[PDB]
């Protein structure tokens, strides 16, 4: 490990100078280095971990689906022949995106999935293994597509059961944790009706509890009820 | 694209 | 060289989809593994090249510039005391920022410079040669820094001269090059009255030319005039 | 910071 001779203080010192100078890729290799020393991560943590890694393969996604509408295009009819560049290309892109999602669903894998009892962890780290297979299987197109999906799927659920029992309907986590399986089931799985059913149902439990909540805990919760709204939107 | 978190 | 089993030409073209991808890195390298193959550059190729590292070396310089402001402020009185960290990442990427500009330096001198004997290609690296020990100016606190500051002043000086022999006064290349001199006798060179004199200067020569001009070099050359007008406004 | 190409 580069980071092995940095004390975990540092590592997350620095990841919190690299989120501020926008230097995402840095941000993302101090985090790893502080989930290797292999302590718990708190709540903090958690959210620059999960930060960084979403800001690195959210800008390879973005690449990857320029690069895969060029090369869509190239194979229509009438398209002229210009060689094995952009397929190239597409693939250098979609290897380092796989890198990424590799090292992320590893970290996880060893050991932060395993030592987290608590229901908030728990749940936070496993809505992060579904979202990165949910990426894997963006660009899956081969014999193990199928276990890619399942591989998120099953993260997604046991995350989903644990909050349902564990947290209240407005609690961030389990609002963000359906508002990214409800995307699953629409862009993955084939799923709209799921999608729409998860989100919508999602939505009503909240909006029936935000008068337990704070000021504060109620910007929140509202906050993201509102992306589930825009996703609801956008699909009916 | 839907919104993700 | 990592790209010296590739094809120039399909070089080119990855850097031209790297660049539709935002990929600026890859753009870099891949206009690298051109410029190494020994030939020279085109107009279109030489534009490819100076996108490619603007972009990289603008994004360490806004990163560089986010975490000096943080140094600095760590010690002003009254401060507490957080350790080396901030220190050694902004080093950090001072370092990665030297480097980038101690690589473009590198491809000017071999040998993108010596090759160039049309005045349009050598003012073109001439320019970017004083851009990129101006990028090195910005970070420099050494005992070289005067001699980064003249190396500037040299390159910037010499593509003036040709500039001005060979190109008409609305010549986008000269407007340019004549733009980024001024902001080096500005921010670098404490010269700010000859920053503006040229600036104005350049902006009226070019002005009393532009009735010779087609509409689309008319809208070229007002475009860059606009830029010499809005340091112009800034700095009056 | 001021204008640059
Ligand atoms: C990494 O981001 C998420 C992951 C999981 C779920 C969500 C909603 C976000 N994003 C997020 C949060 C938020 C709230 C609490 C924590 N951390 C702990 O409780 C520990 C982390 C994030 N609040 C909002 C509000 C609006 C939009 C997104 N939000
Ligand atoms: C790399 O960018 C520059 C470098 C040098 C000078 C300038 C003005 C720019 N930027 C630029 C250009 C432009 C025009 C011609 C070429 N290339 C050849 O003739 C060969 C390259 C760039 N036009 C504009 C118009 C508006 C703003 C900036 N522009
Ligand atoms: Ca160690
Ligand atoms: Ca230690
Ligand atoms: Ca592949
Ligand atoms: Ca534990
Ligand atoms: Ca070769
Ligand atoms: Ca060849
Ligand atoms: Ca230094
Ligand atoms: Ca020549
Ligand atoms: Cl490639
Ligand atoms: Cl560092």
């Amino acid at each position: 490990g580069a980071m092995g001779s940095m004390e975990r203080a540092s590592l997350i010192q620095k990841a919190k100078l690299a989120e501020q100078a926008e230097r995402y890729e840095d941000m993302a290799a101090f985090m790893k280095g502080a989930v290797e020393k292999g302590e718990e991560l708190s709540c903090e943590e958690r959210n620059l971990l999960s930060v960084a890694y979403k800001n690195v393969v959210g800008g390879q996604r973005a690449a990857w689906r320029v690069l895969s509408s060029i090369e869509q295009k190239s194979n229509e009819e009438g398209s002229e022949e210009k060689g094995p560049e952009v397929r190239e290309y597409r693939e250098k892109v979609e290897t380092e995106l796989q890198g990424v999602c590799d090292t992320v669903l590893g970290l996880l894998d060893s050991h932060l999935i395993k030592e987290a009892g608590d229901a908030e962890s728990r749940v936070f780290y496993l809505k992060m293994k579904g979202d990165y297979y949910r990426y894997l299987a963006e660009v899956a197109t081969g014999d193990d597509k199928k276990r890619i999906i399942d591989s998120a799927r099953s993260a997604y659920q046991e995350a989903m059961d644990i909050s349902k029992k564990e947290m209240p309907p407005t609690n961030p986590i389990r609002l963000g944790l359906a508002l990214n399986f409800s995307v699953f089931h629409y862009e993955i799985a084939n799923s709209p009706e799921e999608a729409i059913s998860l989100a919508k149902t999602t939505f009503d439990e909240a909006m029936a509890d935000l008068h337990t909540l704070s000021e504060d805990s109620y910007k929140d919760s509202t906050l993201i009820m509102q992306l589930l709204r825009d996703n609801l939107t956008l699909w009916t | 694209f839907p919104a993700t978190v």
